[PDB]
């Protein structure tokens, strides 16, 4: 469960990210594809060339969904309901990959938020991304 | 990696009693029932809407035959699983785009099917040997991903 | 979430297990220790070899907890609250090990219930054990 | 894992700029803060009651440095990580009773700590190389478990 302190840390950290969210989402995806090449098996229909506009566009979508989840951190299951439907019925990404993207999002945040990425904020962000992942896989079976 | 000679004999002895075609269809079917997101790879196989639709699906059964056939062949090469499955690894990556996590899921469903078929004969030590095998096969099928 | 059919399946299968619950719990543990030696790191104070009085005793505890979960299948977070406290604050088993034990419980049930362990029931039991595992790791952080 | 010659160079170059005292303390500390159940292994280290207490704990800092020293030694053995960590593998298994899943968690945290320190210098290709390294080290430390 996300504590009130977790929510404070997540809102403060993502607030700092601000308009950079889309960029950071794309960076996290790039980091994921390079570090964990098995994740590319979900994007064979994508242009995965360096600096891919299609990947950047997807980074924006992922980031926007996260921004929405932060804005509705008290009720993420309802906020992400349509997205969770899509993941369960269409995308059907194996649950193990959500941890890989979450880690790459953390790495991206760490690389861009030198002052804000304290041990406590790190912990809260990890719980948050795990919670989002849980919602997105909640309807799988 | 690292089966004991006693475990290799145990694996071989049990497998001699396995109907590979039958067990293959059953294992692939149960994969698609127990972890239904894995159906994402088999849209062309037709009706997968119920457990019975999946388990009795002729294309699922057929595919299960060739899958466990390759598995069966690999049991003759337990000291070189990575080499044995290298071309299938490359195919599943480059052509089929199958997340290798699926190989792990299939491995454990297969173990459940073996337990179901053999009952008490599928003893804890025999299971342990087969867990080494399915981990080795999954790791081998994952090895050429890039 | 467990469906109506899931709960019917779990109650029927575990009901069939019946008086064997403790035996099967111990067998599942033995299967886990042999198949996944890293799980033995949580029991350095145990005799883990076949015919262990400690493993038999612990199997009974695990089985009885599952029987209680089945009896309260619509309220497992609360029915298992004391146990989840213990796991979070004392036992502190890494979540991956719950998947290993769950798998070994399925193998044990398959080995003993030829007629009952259908594909649908297999699916339901796996969901059930995953849900129990989620409750037991829910308070870790 | 198999690093390319280009990745081996990238790993070594970045590591030459690593402050082991800081990164080691930060990595072990954050393991204990972000995954607090791992504190089960370090009760003898004393006060781990708050994040500040963990990060400032002299024993956490000293041990983190020692852990990173072993990591550094591994970086000079990249073609044989299993061999070089064989002794430490047996130790963590038989004497320390540490679930190897924890090695992956520490690797996670270490990569985050490197990213935190190096910022944009910790490029996606550099990260990818270090992910190969931490997976390799974790796998090597897990290899002799039994
Ligand atoms: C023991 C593990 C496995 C083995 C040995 C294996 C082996 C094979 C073989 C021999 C083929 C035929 C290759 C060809 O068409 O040239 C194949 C095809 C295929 N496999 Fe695998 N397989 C395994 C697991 C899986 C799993 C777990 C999945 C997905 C859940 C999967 C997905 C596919 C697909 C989609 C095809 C192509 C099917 C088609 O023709 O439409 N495989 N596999
Ligand atoms: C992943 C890379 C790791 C490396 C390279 C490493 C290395 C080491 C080394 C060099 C020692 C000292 C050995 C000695 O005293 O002779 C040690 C001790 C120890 N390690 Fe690790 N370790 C790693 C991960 C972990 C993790 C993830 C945990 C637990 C979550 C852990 C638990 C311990 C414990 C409890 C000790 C003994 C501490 C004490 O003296 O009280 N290690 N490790
Ligand atoms: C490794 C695979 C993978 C992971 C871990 C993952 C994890 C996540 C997470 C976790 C924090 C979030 C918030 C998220 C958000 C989204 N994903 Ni993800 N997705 C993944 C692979 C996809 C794929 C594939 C698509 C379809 C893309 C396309 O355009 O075809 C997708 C589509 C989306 C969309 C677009 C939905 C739509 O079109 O209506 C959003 C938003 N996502 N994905
Ligand atoms: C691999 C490790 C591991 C796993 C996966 C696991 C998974 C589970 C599951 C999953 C479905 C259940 C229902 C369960 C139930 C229990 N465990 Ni588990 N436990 C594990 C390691 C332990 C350990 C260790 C103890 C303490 C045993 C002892 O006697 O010291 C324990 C103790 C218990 C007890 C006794 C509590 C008490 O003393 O009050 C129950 C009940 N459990 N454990």
């Amino acid at each position: 469960v996300l504590s009130p302190a977790d929510k404070t840390n997540v809102k403060a950290a993502w607030g700092k990210v601000g308009a950079h969210a889309g960029e950071y989402g794309a960076e996290a995806l790039e980091r994921m594809f390079l570090s964990f090449p098995t994740t590319k098996t979900y994007f064979p229909h994508f242009d995965l060339s360096h600096g891919s506009a299609q990947v950047k566009g997807h980074g924006k979508k992922v980031a926007d969904a996260l921004t929405n989840a932060v804005a509705h951190v008290d009720d993420m299951p309802n906020a992400l309901s349509a997205l969770s439907d899509l993941h369960a019925h269409k995308l059907r990404v194996d649950p193990v990959n959500f941890k890989l993207l979450s880690h790459c999002l953390l790495v991206t945040l760490a690389a861009h938020l030198p002052a804000e990425f304290t041990p406590a904020v790190h912990a809260s962000l990890d719980k948050f991304l795990a919670s989002v992942s849980t919602v997105l896989t909640s309807k799988y079976r | 990696v690292h089966l004991t000679p006693e475990e290799k004999s145990a694996v071989t002895a049990l497998w001699g009693k396995v109907n590979v075609d039958e067990v293959g269809g059953e294992a692939l079917g149960r994969l698609l029932v127990v972890y239904p997101w894995t159906q994402r790879f088999f849209e062309s196989f037709g009706d997968l809407s119920t457990p019975d639709a999946v388990m009795g699906n002729p294309k699922v059964k057929a595919h299960g035959k060739k899958v466990l056939g390759a598995f069966s062949d690999g049991l003759a090469h337990l000291d070189n699983l990575k080499g044995t499955f290298a071309t299938l690894s490359e195919l599943h990556c480059d052509k089929l785009h199958v997340d290798p996590e699926n190989f792990r899921l299939l491995g454990n469903v297969l173990v459940c099917v073996l337990a179901h078929h053999f009952g008490k004969e599928f003893t804890p030590p025999v299971q342990a040997a087969y867990q080494k095998v399915v981990a080795g096969v999954a790791n081998a099928l994952a090895h050429k991903y890039h």
